[PDB]
């Protein structure tokens, strides 16, 4: 028996905020990526890259904000947007009720681990089964073409894609993956941390207010709630694949603006 | 590295 009382209007409210707040954070919503990849916006059509001609076009033709391989600069690209998504993902983390009375290393803690499980599901939002958004919108690379950059780039995003294919199917909104998200980020277990409790008990209220949001929204999908916590165990392994590949590049092949200052 | 950037965003 679910009901509209006082703990049920609690928990649509912290959904609200961090709906909120998740929309100032990230400018390029899944709503709007969803827009422009079904051709359903009035806003300008992104340049497609699909192969190696149309890459050089997109360089010139799509403006972002050098080395000799295309390979190279692509996965440049791709770590200097990261590094952005971290600043918005810090700044959402913020707005997380309970979230900057913890122990300041606590939050850095949570943070450190978190982004890229953050990082790959919202990636999910800009990505269909022909590839992902890129510059804000502005452009859309291929998986394909991804796929055939030289070894080990061909493979960078493929791991992001299974992922999306299988994650998209459960056809989150905005609202859900706002909840989703900070329930990632206020994950007790992560090693290092001085003060679990304060943690688990923010994040025991976002699970609540996650499970009463798919429930209202999801009608047609009685466990979804128990679909998402499967995926963060996935997302865990994705990121442990990620790291372990991040290591090869680094080690085995030749720095962002902020990361200088 | 990671860490710069958070500690940084976080203040
Ligand atoms: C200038 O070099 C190039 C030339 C031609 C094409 C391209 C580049 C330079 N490469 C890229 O821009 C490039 C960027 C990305 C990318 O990771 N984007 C992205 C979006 C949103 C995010 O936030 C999160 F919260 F959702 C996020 F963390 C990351 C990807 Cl997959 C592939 C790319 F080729």
């Amino acid at each position: 028996h679910m009901q509209l009382n006082p703990e049920s209007a609690d928990l649509r409210a912290l959904a609200k905020h961090l709906y909120d707040s998740y929309i100032k954070s990230f400018p390029l919503t899944k709503a709007k990526a969803r827009a422009i990849l079904t051709g359903k916006t009035t806003d300008k059509s992104p340049f497609v890259i699909y192969d190696m001609n149309s890459l050089m076009m997109g360089e010139d033709k799509i403006k972002f904000k050098q080395s000799k391989e295309v390979a190279i600069r692509i996965f440049q690209g791709a770590q200097f947007r990261s590094v952005e998504a971290v600043q918005e993902i810090t700044e959402y983390a913020k707005s997380i009720p309970g979230f900057v009375n913890l122990d300041l290393n606590d939050q850095v803690t949570l943070l450190k681990y978190g982004v890229h499980e953050i990082i790959y599901t919202m990636l999910a939002s800009l990505m269909n089964k022909d590839g992902v958004l890129i510059s804000e919108g502005q452009g859309f690379m291929t998986r394909e073409f991804l796929k055939s950059l030289r070894k080990p780039f061909g493979d960078f995003m493929e791991p992001k894609f299974e992922f999306a294919v299988k994650f998209n199917a459960l056809e989150l909104d905005d609202s859900d993956l706002a909840i989703f998200i900070a329930v990632i980020i206020l994950s007790g277990d992560r090693p290092g941390l001085l003060n679990v409790k304060p943690i688990e008990d923010i994040q025991d209220n976002l699970l609540q207010a996650l499970e009463l949001q798919l429930k209202l929204n999801h009608p047609e999908s009685s466990q979804l709630f128990a679909k998402l916590l499967q995926k963060m165990t996935d997302l865990r392994q994705i990121v442990t694949e990620h790291v372990q590949l991040l290591q090869v590049i680094k080690k085995t092949e030749t720095l962002h603006p902020l990361l200088q200052e | 590295g990671l860490e710069a950037i958070i500690r940084k965003a976080l203040m």
